[PDB]
């Protein structure tokens, strides 16, 4: 309700603002299994481009 | 000296979106203590015969 948001100054021009954030965080435990090393737990279906 | 206040129109970017700043004032107003006197002489004599 005081700040100043992009170009906005909230006080003067009577404005105010839900800011709104989280964190997060991703890993992928692409390591090695029984069969060998480097080996994907991922595979995708997708379509032609043609 | 008086504020004064304006209408203001509801805007993010345009200027009559903005609220006016303005100044109340105040001055000094003063009494300096000045002398007024007078001698008034007169003959001894003329205080003794009176």
């Amino acid at each position: 309700d005081q700040a100043t948001v992009g170009s906005i100054n909230l006080a003067e021009r009577d404005m105010i603002a839900l800011r709104l954030k989280a964190r997060f965080a991703y890993v992928l435990g692409n390591g090695a299994t029984a069969v060998g090393d480097n080996k994907t737990p991922v595979g995708a279906v997708v379509p032609d481009g043609s | 000296t008086l504020p004064g206040a304006s209408w203001v129109s509801e805007s993010a970017t345009e200027p009559e979106g903005v609220k006016p700043t303005s100044e109340a004032t105040w001055a000094d107003r003063t009494l300096v203590a000045e002398e007024v006197a007078v001698i008034i002489p007169v003959h001894e004599n003329v205080v003794d015969d009176a």
